[PDB]
């Protein structure tokens, strides 16, 4: 790998750097060679590894959703006949983000999850498992049930872990039920279960507030605030 | 839809 | 090259789908693909390598700036040592900036400005030499000399050309006279000549506002303004 | 300062 010369520790610092000067494939690369030193992360370094990923694909997500409306149009009645180029360039977008899904999958699999025994870094690996699956998802067009199954079951294992071994304010919990919430919506057509979980998830963390410091407060308000606005937008 | 996260 | 199989015209419209989702890295491999079919580039064309290119060097020439900021700092009194990563990270983004560079300066050299002609196109090729060398100078810390007289020497070429054949309101004669001028604050240490060099171009272009339709109006007065907010910044 | 086109 382009990465097995450098430190461990040099890699973790020029993440960082990478994420300073918003330079995300760089970050990613850097967080890839760090995991591939073979040792567990520390939270810390779990959130860099996921904001470097989590942009990237960002990226191609929101590329891909354009040229798939250009495309859905020039498919259109009484629309110009403009050959394969729309196509092909959506193929090429599409390809390069499944790659970076399964680049992710392949880390997590090859060996964080098997590693990962304490709740916090296990729910969040798992979490992140489903994510790449559920974007994995919404380019598949073909397996497409079951990569729908493959999210749905990493989020379902990430939900029991979370319920059993973490309080409702927790946010890795929250962000979690956030997005697994949206995979009911979004993928598995499941609007009413959606709306269950995002209502749920924000009435029991709003129980358990009290219990917090107020910069725990602030960390899990701005979560349930996300459930917040999904609820909005889907009732 | 929020998703947790950047984007 | 790896676009050698693809039609230009393929490729023409691949880059504006690269556009459209904001892909301009793809963009500029498409538009490099199409200059090295060796036929002339359209008006529209020349925009379209122009704007590729543009976004990816400024997207590397923040992150230098970012990291050079950084590692300035840590070289100040009183900074604890962090080793070499701060420098080995800004020389890898140096370097793919410099390589950006040296790709659109190959493509002017090989063959577009020797075969333009025309004052729009020969003057728009020589800008984008000045500003591209100019780009390698705001990095260049050793050939410096040579790197600032080869950018000068490019946007003089153009300055001559477009005061000969083109109106003081042509939108790139105007984007010449505003780079240009950044070129003498910014990189060769002369603020008088750029701030001369900007008030005589916006004097001379609103003399001849009087002779354009409303569009051409909007499209030279966009410009103007652009020289009017660095003369604010530097008088 | 500003120059020509988009960042
Ligand atoms: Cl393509
Ligand atoms: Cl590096
Ligand atoms: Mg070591
Ligand atoms: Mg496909
Ligand atoms: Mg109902
Ligand atoms: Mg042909
Ligand atoms: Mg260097
Ligand atoms: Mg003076």
């Amino acid at each position: 790998g382009a990465m097995g010369s450098m430190e461990r520790a040099s890699l973790i610092q020029k993440a960082k750097l990478a994420e300073q000067a918003e330079r995300y494939e760089d970050m990613a690369a850097f967080m890839k060679g760090a995991v591939e030193k073979g040792e567990e992360l520390s939270c810390e370094e779990r959130n860099l590894l996921s904001v470097a990923y989590k942009n990237v694909v960002g990226g191609q997500r929101a590329a891909w959703r354009v040229l798939s409306s250009i495309e859905q149009k020039s498919n259109e009645e009484g629309s110009e006949e403009k050959g394969p180029e729309v196509r092909e360039y959506r193929e090429k977008v599409e390809t390069e983000l499944q790659g970076v899904c399964d680049t992710v999958l392949g880390l997590l699999d090859s060996h964080l999850i098997k590693e990962a025994g304490d709740a916090e870094s296990r729910v969040f690996y798992l979490k992140m498992k489903g994510d790449y699956y559920r974007y994995l998802a919404e380019v598949a067009t073909g397996d497409k049930k079951r990569i729908i199954d493959s999210a749905r079951s990493a989020y379902q294992e990430a939900m029991d872990i979370s319920k059993k071994e973490m309080p409702p304010t927790n946010p890795i919990r929250l962000g979690l039920a956030l997005n697994f919430s949206v995979f009911h919506y979004e993928i598995a057509n499941s609007p009413e279960e959606a709306i269950s979980l995002a209502k749920t998830t924000f009435d029991e963390a709003m129980a358990d507030l009290h219990t917090l410091s107020e910069d725990s407060y602030k960390d899990s308000t701005l979560i349930m605030q996300l459930l917040r606005d999904n609820l909005t937008l889907w009732t | 839809f929020k998703t947790e996260g950047p984007d």
